């Protein structure tokens, strides 16, 4: 499942 | 001076760091990698002093060119910095 391939983290920031 | 001018900011934690959003950013983007300015927050420097507005693009993080960073990479050196802030801007589009 998780810990290899791609998670969900392609959207937006703000700093 | 053409519009689209490469400069360089030298700031520093106030309020807090920049207080600015972002949009895309990711594996390509702008040109050979490249973060855009979606807006400012009105609570920070930013807005305060005035020196990033819409639009307005990234280049260097202290020194370093991110050639091909990513938008969790760009994120990730935003965050894990402390009190200093250096960096190279490009401008977006005209102010004046």
């Amino acid at each position: 499942f998780a810990d290899s391939e791609a998670d969900e983290n392609e959207q937006v920031s703000a700093v | 001076p053409k519009p689209g001018d490469i400069f360089e900011v030298e700031l520093a934690k106030n309020d807090n760091s920049l207080g600015i959003s972002v949009t895309g950013g990711v594996n390509t983007s702008v040109r050979h990698g490249g973060i855009y300015v979606k807006a400012v927050i009105p609570q920070g420097a930013a807005e305060s002093d005035g020196r990033i507005h819409k639009g307005d693009r990234v280049l260097a993080v202290n020194g370093v060119s991110l050639e091909g960073a990513t938008h969790k990479q760009a994120v990730e050196t935003l965050r894990n910095t402390g009190q200093v802030v250096h960096l190279l801007l490009e401008k977006g589009q005209s102010p004046t």
